[PDB]
């Protein structure tokens, strides 16, 4: 299964500081964990480095629960709790994840680099001609990793006073890809997120920011 | 070294100056309890109320007034001061001076180019909201041809980078990389908003302004509210053009081009740094409020309690004493339909339709409706019109609309798109401002059954859902229906049935709790008490109007009762099963029929 | 000058180089024929020593003999505060030929000076007024230019005078007057006015020498506004075959929002040539150029028009003789009469139709319900001309639509719903969908003239169910909901079914109308054809009397005076009155096929009786309204003719 | 290599992708023939700067190089949309779709409405990787 | 290039060569100078220019 949920109750009941120091960095505390997580894993069983070789943590029971109409420039960057309805969800597609590159213009192939959520990596050089010049993705040798975008918009039930329901989008990776369904009613745990490529500076109007939420947990709320 | 502001920087000593010396009646500095509120998270702005800046600094109150957008900062800056010391606040948490209580207010007309920049308060309808976003206040940005690090370039509701990198051998003016991680954002919410109808000239469409909010008046309108923004009007960069060229701007630096780099065409344009100067009117709000409150006390969830406490011992003593008011039936029936004469089951049912039932939900999933639909059917100049006018003029949260006036994504729901982000807004139709109110649908015979599907839609099931544009998204629609139709022919024939005069199809007349009949009986002495009625309304207009209780009583009254969800007893059961028998009863043979069965 | 501001004027253009040229090797302007020092002086004789010897009337304060007519003008810019000197165009015409020849000729360069001109006269007295700015001069009644299609390349930046309709008013436009800059690194503010319609950007701050790091602040910056207003010509020469004509006009600064859609107004500007881009994204332009009027000023007077509401509400709109003669006028036992009889005089003896077309003009007493919870009253009164063809209903509604400001015509099914109501088109000079008015909007404060009503389909004739009782237009479209106000007059002419009058057929069966329909309207004029010889030879005489051989300005201002200062009430008797009859007129239209009343006929007698009150300049509504109010509605329907069992025979 | 069933929903045009080309130098007017295109939807960045050298004489501009189109290997060329089996969708769900690329003896073998079992190669587009919204890393699927 | 509009198709980087026989040449020397030979001090170096 390559991921590993952890109850923040019981996290912070054992040790109260890394729950604390949790939802205001969650990028670089959930990196952390997942280091950590696959080097309990790999010591308890050798033999699974050539499974997954990337343990993922999802935090559970997150106290911190925002409505989806309340998330503001407070909360970015940080591990917020939501509810809500998935409304669409694209299929899964295929995102680079250790990319290869291949120069064409001496064919050597650029060694992996990592694909963050935030930008293109773009290959400087290339080591061998030292050409800047055009580069392709090595498809062949490139690991992607699984990706969706959901639609998630308050339950209509919540919203209540006569007002219009918010919808957020979220980013589902790899494990948590096809967790969700239109129509679902859906707790979301994740990033709140602003700084990727999307900050309306093309003068269409006021320079503002559009947010997303990278999913870490979702947790249905049905019978199975 | 510093050019210093001379007129803003003593407005901001100032008002530090009021802010920590002000007292209100108790003779306590009330801004000083009022900020202590605010070291709070999601908790950044002072609401100050001009009428307090008027009584202690005249001269204070009429350059903040006067010079509004360019002492604002320096009024943020003062409370940021004054919550400094005071308190342990976030370093960089900055703090937002909200003023409210403007004593002249200003027509959307007159917001011309003579206001810009200086605070007006000005009254329209929200048409409707854009989300919240992050707006990118003032960007630090690294030059990417020398690596030196701009900070603090201010964004002037657009997104502007640094004119020129810092280093000065290194005049860079296009490359810059925005720090997006060191940049200071705001909550920022677009609202458009339109003059109301009691303002518009003669001929003229409503005029539509985007008003601005900024962090904690963010999400304070919403849509169909009659709300009442206080601020600043502002120009902000537009992108129009194909008109004639006109206002450019260009470098005053007389440079020519030489032989093959010549300044002329695109290169030349470029080179001299023209760009057209082209502006629109926007309202940056700093405080929003509805126009016509319903309480004095306050303005997240309702339950009777908050709503109790919303208002003023004055008004829940009358709210408790008319719901300790026996006769309270007529007198509300009396005192919100003043000027109609008979029809009194009419008045009566719309009186309960304005209250409603309880909804309630089963177990397994289906919702039980609580809300009562009421259809008027009558004969020409028989008031139904009047019934649906009253109820849209007394009713916050009331639509009115007619027959085919309204098409099918006017009368639920639309989708644009957001102009400024990847987000979608949607267009709230009529069922959609009245919900949790009435729509008021006037010829509802002649309403197209391609929008009779819609109304029936949301009439059976509560909801609208919109599948265009990019977007799902379900909507709440728990309005109650008022409807206003013409028989066939124009009369009610009394030898047909009630299906038989109108053509409803069935199930949008399943869908109605209630049918008044309004028939125009040719009685010579209800001839006589309605034209004593219509004449002494036309001979004596104010007067003739003597309700009970006042209007806005009502409205309070009947916004605190619908927080109430009334049980049903043992007994109340027994009886309603006994009723429901001897109703069922008057619908078998023999016994004259029925206009519908039961 | 008294150091009193000298505001720039957007509606002369961007300033031009100016450049002075010697025509001997006096000292005219470059391209023109005007030194700005005799122009000057022309002008100030102007001002001292005009006098009209021909105008007297409608000055309410021109003393018409006095040496000055424009420095009474002047006096009243310093009562009043507003810096605005209109001078007409045909006064210079007849003191200096030369000048007016000059001024529509270089208006840019002429009006400056006339500005000059004008306040060295001003301040010279009135030394202590203030005045926000100085006084601008605003030269209107130019040689009507009666076709704009008949303009020239010639004819570019002369000053011309046109009429027509404002069709649609764009939103404020906030156009840039003075841009304010700050240095990035230093706070050193400078300001930079328009020069030649472009602002140079300092490029170097003086105080910290830092190159380009002053910063355009555009909210400190100083704007001034500009509306851009469609308007539907109407040219006085129509050549064959050429279709209506819609001219872009700019106002600015003062003269925006001052005409509203369907105003008939008279613009006095600018002929402007624009080049147009071939993209908004790119600087190339078009050979071909576009035109638009900048607009110097707007006059809503017609001579053959009757008063707009921007001129009744204008509180010295009559002198005392004047009021006085229409004071006298309406003690005259026959004004009604006399009122009746100067409506359409070409119309032969409809003196009924005519009656109520005056009532109409003068409309029922509006009121405020709005603390009744009732909702808005319609004080409009709408006729209905219903007949058997040949009658002269066309006449009567092409009279009145050419009579009334703020009027529509609308024929059978050249209209739509959404055309009467409004649509979205895309302005094609701003790439911006906007909203456009219909005609019933059009008419907002006037009448709307349908002609023939009844070959007219149900799904437009619905939309005239709304604006006929409630006075407003609510519109639940797919983004834009509002309600737009339509308190129209409709004035609506129509054929029997079988298009001539049956008398087989009673008077229900004949009109053919849906019966909540005809409640809406307050008079059905039975305009039928008795086969009489005797009116056959009356008619025939005064309509060939027509092939070979009351004023009307006392009328426009009676009727402008009724409308300014008459609110009739109602009288306690007159209150009877109206009971009684309301009842007895139900009795009488309870009958088989006969029209029948319902409680909107009562203010259906109301508004009629408020209108005739406020003929007689009553202010108090008496039996005797009521009773012509009766009397009217009864003779139209023909309700003597009409017998309780069947239809009518003949007068 | 996947094997996967579906329906066929759409069939473009038969159109013409070159499988090798020659570019010829603006200047010298020498050719750079026969190069060899990757196949499926993959680009190609043409050479920058001529290969031929003469010392004595100058050198060519920057980017001197122009398809011949004579000179070029073209090969049928379709593009197809696979809509996910009206069977295999589950129950409350949107069909999954997927574009599908034929080559030279696969173009119309298929018309849109029948039912295939495809074998190819899951591909992403290789088109230079430009084009940038919310999805990074993302590059379009097909077979 | 800056005569890119008498064809939408571009002209490359670097497209001039300078046209020997249309530019207008004029007479050119160098001299060298050295100072007066009475001016230089003492025991010192001339100066040039
Ligand atoms: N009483 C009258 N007074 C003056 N002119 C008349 C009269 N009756 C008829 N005419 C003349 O006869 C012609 C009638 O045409 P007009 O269009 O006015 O009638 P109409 O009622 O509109 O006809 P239709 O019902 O066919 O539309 C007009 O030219 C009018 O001048
Ligand atoms: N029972 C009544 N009491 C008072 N006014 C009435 C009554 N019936 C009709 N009216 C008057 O008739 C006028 C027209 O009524 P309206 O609301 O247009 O009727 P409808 O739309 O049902 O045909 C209204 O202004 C109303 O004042
Ligand atoms: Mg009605
Ligand atoms: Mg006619
Ligand atoms: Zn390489
Ligand atoms: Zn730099
Ligand atoms: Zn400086
Ligand atoms: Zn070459």
């Amino acid at each position: 299964r390559e991921s590993l949920v952890v109850n923040y109750e019981d996290l912070a009941a054992r040790e109260h500081v890394l729950a604390y120091f949790l939802p205001e960095a969650p990028a670089e505390l959930l990196q952390i964990f997942d280091e950590a997580a696959l080097e309990v894993v790999l010591a308890m069983y050798p033999k699974y480095d050539r499974i997954t070789n990337h343990i993922h943590v999802r935090i559970s029971h997150l106290p911190l629960v925002e409505e989806l109409r309340s998330l503001r420039q407070l909360h970015l960057n940080q591990l917020i709790r939501t509810s809500g309805v998935v409304t669409s969800c694209t299929g899964v597609l295929p995102q680079l994840s250790m990319v290869k590159y291949n120069c064409n213009k001496c064919n050597f192939v650029l060694g992996p680099f990592c694909q963050s959520q935030n930008q293109e990596v773009k290959p400087g050089s290339c080591p061998e001609c030292q050409s800047a010049g055009p580069f392709e993705v090595n498809m062949e040798e490139t690991i992607y990793q699984n990706y969706q975008r959901i639609r998630i918009q308050e339950s209509p039930g919540k919203v209540a006073a006569g007002r219009l329901p918010r919808s957020k989008d979220a980013i589902l990776l790899a494990d948590l890809v096809d967790s969700c369904k239109p129509g679902d009613e859906i707790e979301l745990t994740g990033i709140y997120h602003n700084n990727y490529d999307g900050s309306l500076n093309t003068a269409n109007g006021f320079p503002v920011f559009a947010t997303v939420i990278l999913a870490n947990h979702v947790a249905k709320k049905d019978n199975k | 070294l510093e050019v210093r502001d001379e007129v803003a920087e003593k407005c901001q000593k100032l008002f530090l100056d009021f802010l920590e010396e002000f007292q209100s009646s108790d003779g306590e500095i009330k801004y000083l309890q009022l900020a202590e509120e605010l070291i709070r998270p999601e908790r950044n702005t002072l609401v100050v109320s001009f009428v307090d800046l008027e009584q202690f600094n005249q001269q204070l109150s009429t350059t903040i007034q006067e010079e509004f957008y360019r002492v604002y900062p320096y009024l943020c800056r003062a409370l940021k001061t004054f919550v400094k010391d005071r308190k342990e606040i976030p370093l960089a948490k900055d703090f937002y001076v909200a003023f409210q209580d403007l004593p002249t207010r200003h027509k959307i007309r007159e917001l011309t180019s003579s206001r810009i920049g200086l605070l007006t308060r000005i009254s329209g309808q929200v048409v409707r909201t854009h989300p919240v976003h992050p707006e990118l206040v003032s960007g630090t940005f690294l030059c990417l041809d020398c690596q030196t690090v701009i900070r603090d370039v201010e964004q002037q509701f657009k997104y502007t980078q640094p004119n020129i990198c810092r280093n000065p051998v290194c005049a860079n003016r296009r490359r810059f990389l925005l720090d997006t991680n060191k940049s200071r954002f705001v909550d920022f919410q677009k609202v458009r908003i339109q003059e109301t109808q009691a303002e518009l000239p003669r001929g003229s469409i409503p005029r539509s302004l985007e008003v601005i909010l900024r962090a904690e008046a963010v999400e304070s309108a919403q849509a169909g509210d009659k709300c009442d923004f206080t601020g600043t009007l502002i120009v902000v960069p537009d992108v129009s053009k194909l008109s004639t060229p006109g206002a450019r701007a260009e470098t005053n630096s007389r440079v020519s081009g030489v032989d093959g780099y010549e300044t002329e065409g695109i290169r030349g344009l470029r080179a001299l740094g023209v760009r057209d100067l082209s502006y629109r009117l926007v309202f940056l709000a700093c405080c929003v409020a509805p126009t016509n409150p319903r309480f004095g006390g306050k303005e997240e969830e309702q339950t009777a309690e908050s709503i109790k406490n919303q208002m003023t011992v004055k008004e829940w003593e009358k709210v408790f004493e008319m719901s300790q008011d026996k006769n309270l039936y007529h007198n509300l029936c009396t005192s919100l339909f003043p000027t109609i004469h008979g029809n009194d089951e009419v008045k009566r049912g719309v009186l309960l339709m304005l209250f409603g039932g309880v909804p309630k939900t089963t177990g397994e999933g289906t919702s039980l409706r609580g809300d009562i639909n009421v259809c008027i059917v009558g004969d020409p100049s028989t008031a139904k019109s009047q019934f649906l006018k009253h109820v849209e003029e007394f009713s916050p949260r009331a639509v009115y609309t007619s027959g085919k006036a309204s098409s099918a994504a006017g009368l639920t729901a639309a989708v644009v798109r957001d102009e400024e982000s990847h987000e979608f807004v949607i267009e709230a139709g009529a069922l959609m401002l009245a919900d949790n109110g009435v729509c008021c649908i006037d010829e509802f015979d002649k309403m197209d059954v391609r929008d009779q599907v819609a109304i029936h839609e949301a009439m059976e099931q509560q909801t609208i859902s919109i599948t265009k544009a990019g977007v799902k998204a379900t909507l709440n629609a728990r309005t109650s229906i008022l409807a206003a139709a013409n028989p066939i022919s124009g009369h009610y024939d009394r030898s047909k049935s009630l299906k038989q005069n109108i053509n409803l199809s069935a199930p949008i007349m399943s869908r109605f709790d209630l049918f008044f009949i309004l028939v125009d009986e040719c009685n010579e002495v209800t001839d006589y008490a309605i034209a004593r009625r219509i004449v002494d309304l036309h001979s004596r207009i104010e007067e003739s109007i003597d309700r009970v209780y006042s209007l806005d009583d009502i409205r309070r009254y009947l916004l605190f009762a619908r927080q109430f969800k009334p049980k049903i007893s043992k007994e109340s059961e027994d009886f309603i099963v006994e009723q429901y028998k001897h109703l069922r009863q008057r619908d078998g043979s023999g016994v004259t029929k029925s206009s519908w069965r039961i | 000058v008294r150091g009193t501001p000298v505001r720039q004027r957007p509606d002369l253009g961007s300033a031009q180089k100016g450049l002075q040229v010697d025509l001997q090797s006096k000292l005219v302007i470059w391209g023109t024929d005007v030194n700005v020092a005799a122009c000057k002086e022309n002008f100030q004789r102007f001002l001292q020593r005009f006098i009209d010897p021909l105008a007297k009337e409608e000055e309410n304060v021109g003393i018409d003999i006095t040496e000055p007519l424009y420095m009474q003008r002047l006096g009243e810019i310093n009562v009043i505060g507003e810096p605005f000197l209109n001078v007409n165009c045909e006064h210079i015409k007849s003191f200096d030929k030369n000048l007016y020849r000059q001024l529509i000729s270089y208006p840019q360069e002429v009006i400056p000076t006339f500005d000059m001109a004008v306040n060295e006269i001003f301040f010279d007295r009135y030394p202590d007024s203030i005045l926000e700015h100085q006084i601008q001069v605003r030269p209107f009644n130019a040689l009507k230019t009666k076709n704009m299609r008949n303009l020239n390349p010639e004819d570019i930046d002369q000053l011309i005078t046109i009429s027509g309709m404002v069709i649609r008013t764009s939103q404020l436009i906030p156009e840039m007057q003075e841009a304010f800059f700050q240095c990035q690194v230093c706070a050193h503010t400078t300001r930079v006015e328009m020069d030649r319609g472009r602002i140079a950007e300092p490029s170097v701050c003086g105080r910290c020498h830092t190159t380009h790091s002053m910063a355009l602040i555009h909210n400190r910056s100083l704007f001034s506004d500009k509306q851009m207003i469609k308007l539907q010509e109407s040219p006085e020469d129509m050549p064959a075959g050429q279709t209506p004509h819609t001219v872009i006009l700019f106002a600015h600064n003062d003269l925006v929002d001052k005409v509203q859609p369907g105003d008939r107004v008279n613009v006095t500007g600018i002929y402007r040539a624009v080049p147009i881009r071939v993209n908004p994204r790119v600087s190339n332009v078009k050979s071909v150029y576009k035109t638009h009027i900048d607009v110097i000023h707007y006059r809503k007077t017609d001579a053959k028009r009757l008063h707009g509401l921007d001129e009744e509400a204008e509180q010295k709109l009559f002198s005392e003789k004047r009021v006085e003669l229409l004071k006298e006028l309406s003690r005259k036992p026959d004004i009604y009469e006399r009122l009746a009889s100067a409506l359409a005089p070409s119309i032969y003896e409809h003196e009924d139709i005519k009656k109520g077309i005056l009532l109409q003009l003068f409309g029922g007493t509006r009121k405020d319900f709005s603390h009744t919870g009732r909702g808005k009253f319609r004080a409009e009164i709408n006729i209905l001309l219903c007949g058997d063809p040949g009658t002269s209903k066309s006449q009567l509604l092409q009279y009145v639509y050419n009579l009334v400001p703020r009027g529509q015509y609308t024929s059978g099914k050249g209209s739509s719903a959404v055309g009467l109501t409004a649509y979205v088109m895309k302005d094609p000079e701003t790439r911006q969908l906007v909203l456009q008015t219909g005609a019933l909007v059009l008419s907002d404060n006037g009448i709307c003239c349908i002609d023939e009503f009844d070959k007219m389909n149900e799904s437009t004739r619905s939309v005239l169910h709304e604006v006929m009782e409630q006075q407003t237009l609510s519109i639940a479209k797919a983004g834009i909901i509002c309600q737009l106000n339509a308190r129209t007059s409709v004035l609506a002419a129509a054929n029997p079914i079988e298009s001539q009058w049956n008398p087989k057929k009673t008077t229900i069966e004949n009109i053919q109308l849906p019966h909540t329909l005809l409640s809406r309207f307050d008079l059905i004029f039975l305009l039928l054809d008795p086969q009489d010889e005797a009116y056959d030879r009356r008619l025939a005489h005064h309509l060939v009397a027509l092939y070979y051989q009351l004023d009307m300005a006392v009328l426009k201002d009676y009727i402008a005076y009724a409308h300014s200062t008459i609110m009739p009430r109602l009288s306690e008797e007159a209150s009877q009155a109206l009971i009684e009859a309301y009842v007895d007129m139900r009795k009488i239209g309870s009958s088989r096929g006969m029209v029948s009343a319902y409680p909107r006929q009562l203010e259906s007698l109301i508004r009629l009786a408020e209108a005739h009150a406020k003929v007689r300049l009553s202010n108090k509504v008496e039996a005797i309204d009521v009773e012509e109010a009766k009397r009217l509605h009864r003779e139209a329907l023909k309700q003597s003719a009409t017998d309780p069992r069947t239809g009518i025979v003949d007068i | 290599l996947v094997k996967i069933p579906g329906i066929i929903i759409a069939a473009s045009a038969v159109r013409a992708k070159a499988t090798r080309i020659s570019i010829q130098c603006r200047s010298c007017r020498n050719t750079l023939t026969n190069i060899a295109m990757r196949p499926g939807l993959e680009g190609y960045a043409l050479p920058r700067k001529c290969n031929t050298d003469q010392a004595g004489r100058p050198k060519c501009p920057l980017d001197p190089y122009f398809i011949m189109p004579d000179k070029c290997k073209c090969v049928d060329f379709q593009t197809l949309k696979l809509q996910e089996l009206p069977d295999a969708v589950p129950h409350g769900e949107m069909p999954r779709h997927m574009q599908l690329y034929c080559d030279r003896y696969l173009c119309d073998k298929v018309v849109p409405g029948n039912r295939v079992t495809i074998m190819g190669i899951y591909s992403i587009k290789k088109f230079g990787l430009t084009t940038s919204r919310v999805g990074v890393g993302i590059r379009s699927s097909y077979i």
